[PDB]
């Protein structure tokens, strides 16, 4: 319902904390790590860094995905949203 | 790095708020980061007009060309102001 | 005396100086170079510290942390611009909900 | 592993965007995304590190890694 | 009607020419560098590289645009769509 | 004078882009984009320009002006 | 003898080796990475090279027009990646018709 | 000014096909341009790990940082052929 989206909205643009518990994002930078170079070990800080730019770029994703969901008469968001933005925001997997 | 100056011109500003050392991480790495930038434009100043010096002048056209609008036109005169006063401060 | 209150600035003209010959940015940079950037460097400090000062009081407290500095640096239009693509670790996000919601 | 990632932290991150419904594709659409980031700043990260012969990926990896990729980070150095 | 339009569009698809004539372009650009510095002379390749990444700028923007028109579910582009496009290209007046 | 662009010459520009429709307010709405990407561009142009001390704007200059851009152009030297 | 043809290649090493010092990149450049760099761009120079040649053939032509440089440029997946913020002067676009239309 | 070479390269590829000196020009801006780039992280690489001099080591992670996936593959290979054969070519 509206009224608990938007209020999640308010408190959740109001914080400044990581979203994604610390573990579990770890743990998929290390099962990455691994293709790369089987013998590496990331600093606490290093990882650290990839989440605060991580989160910060999903944010910023999310919000351009938003615009674009907003651009038909919606209010979800769908992934050929997420695909539109990325799609003019130069990006490619 | 630059934690010392930049609390030397925060009480300048502020003289009573203080700052934290996260906030402080943030600030120097503000100012690597447009001092990285001024120099890159500067130094590519010189190599376009076959210079092998970088003088003020290419600080002040990277200035120009990096930094927004009337944010440009201040640090051009806190620059000029500054270095004449050096220049002439012997 | 020192060449930073020759200049009468806070930011280190030697240092500043030590970076750009180090740096391999030029051949040989001149003298004024460094005060000039040392100076441009001191002001863009002072401008984005004032407004987040600002904002710190604003809220209620003291003490500037990143969130201050991010609200700070993304309401001023212009400051906005200069760090565009930078990303204020723990800055958060500037409170915003697109009016049509 | 990715699946570590979470409907909430996910559903967090995307009102922290301004979002107020998210269709429940979406969860397994932003994994993808946020998996390609991830490889693509990690790639350049170890290749950064695997230059200074150093095994462990130090913090100022990460941010070559991101300016590369254009996404300047303040808070880790310069 | 739909058959000249993609005729269009296979035509000019296929074309590599400047598509603006080149006097009215070149009187903007002098009607523009008066303001920055009166003195101002432009040399015809100065004026010609600024054309061939104004209208390669512009096809770009164009494309981008169509995207977004078709999102909704368009054929037709509008203000509001270059608007879109340009924003989640960072640009800015 | 930025009346001169004219509707085909946009319409073709369009057509280029693969744009079937055109709503006619896009016409003008594509002067006000073109007018600030050449401001931009030509700003920093004659920035460079008054670096050399020459009164005259060469191909190099708009080149420059379009690297600082994100805009890399070839064709114009290097 | 030759420095570009010890190492095999038509690209300048010696030329290549002026730039690296010239432009002020490093304190010193060794021996080996003008050669090394001249070779990248010899190689990055065939393969575009290449591909222009046999959209060249493919349409009508014998002369590579930038057309042809462009229309092979966005054709390779890779290639596209490299020089994506990149205009070819004159190299018009890509023929394409989103599906919908 | 790379016309030469690239014309020697065209031939070596395309004993026939023959090249226009407007695309003679892009194929020039072409060859700049990646100099730049490489040269630019060959640089950026040596003053992180505080050296002071350009190796071909620093030219091969350049490339394999700013080229693509398996263009870059190549791109290392034919430089670390050609690299071998002046070293040893004495």
């Amino acid at each position: 319902p509206g009224t608990v989206a938007l209020r999640e909205i308010r408190r959740y643009q109001k914080s400044t904390e990581l979203l994604i518990r610390k573990l579990p994002f770890q743990r998929l930078v290390r099962e990455i790590a691994q293709d790369f170079k089987t013998d590496l070990r990331f600093q606490s800080s290093a990882v650290m860094a990839l989440q605060e730019a991580s989160e910060a770029y999903l944010v910023g994703l999310f919000e351009d995905t938003n615009l674009c969901a907003i651009h038909a008469k919606r209010v979800t968001i769908m992934p050929k949203d997420i695909q539109l933005a990325r799609r003019i925001r130069g990006e490619r997997a | 790095s630059y934690s010392i100056y930049v609390y030397k011109v925060l009480k300048q500003v502020h003289p009573d708020t203080g700052i934290s050392s996260k906030a402080m991480g943030i600030m120097n790495s503000f100012v690597n980061d447009i001092f990285e930038r001024i120099a890159g434009e500067a130094s590519r100043l010189a190599h376009y007009n076959k210079r092998s010096t970088i003088t003020s002048r290419e600080i002040q056209t990277a200035v120009r060309l990096l930094l927004p609008g009337e944010l440009a036109k201040h640090a051009v005169s806190e620059g000029t102001k500054a270095v004449t006063k050096y220049t002439s401060s012997k | 005396k020192s060449r930073s209150s020759r200049a009468g600035l806070q930011f280190p003209v030697g240092r500043v100086h030590r970076l750009l010959r180090k740096g391999n940015y030029a051949e040989r940079v001149g003298a004024g170079a460094p005060v000039y950037l040392a100076a441009v460097l001191e002001y863009l400090t002072a401008e984005i510290l004032e407004l987040a000062g600002n904002a710190a009081r604003d809220n209620k407290k003291t003490r500037i942390i990143p969130r201050h500095l991010q609200l700070a640096i993304r309401n001023d239009e212009e400051l906005n611009k200069l760090l565009g693509k930078v990303t204020i670790a723990q800055g958060g996000v500037l409170p915003n909900i697109q009016a049509v919601l | 592993n990715i699946q570590g990632i979470t409907k909430p932290a996910i559903r967090r991150l995307a009102r922290r965007g301004g979002v107020k419904r998210i269709s429940g594709l979406i969860y397994e659409e932003t994994r993808g995304v946020l998996k390609v980031f991830l490889e693509n700043v990690i790639r350049d990260a170890v290749t950064y590190t695997e230059h200074a012969k150093r095994k462990t990926v130090t913090a100022m990896d990460v941010v070559y890694a991101l300016k590369r990729q254009e996404r300047t980070l303040y808070g880790f150095g310069g």
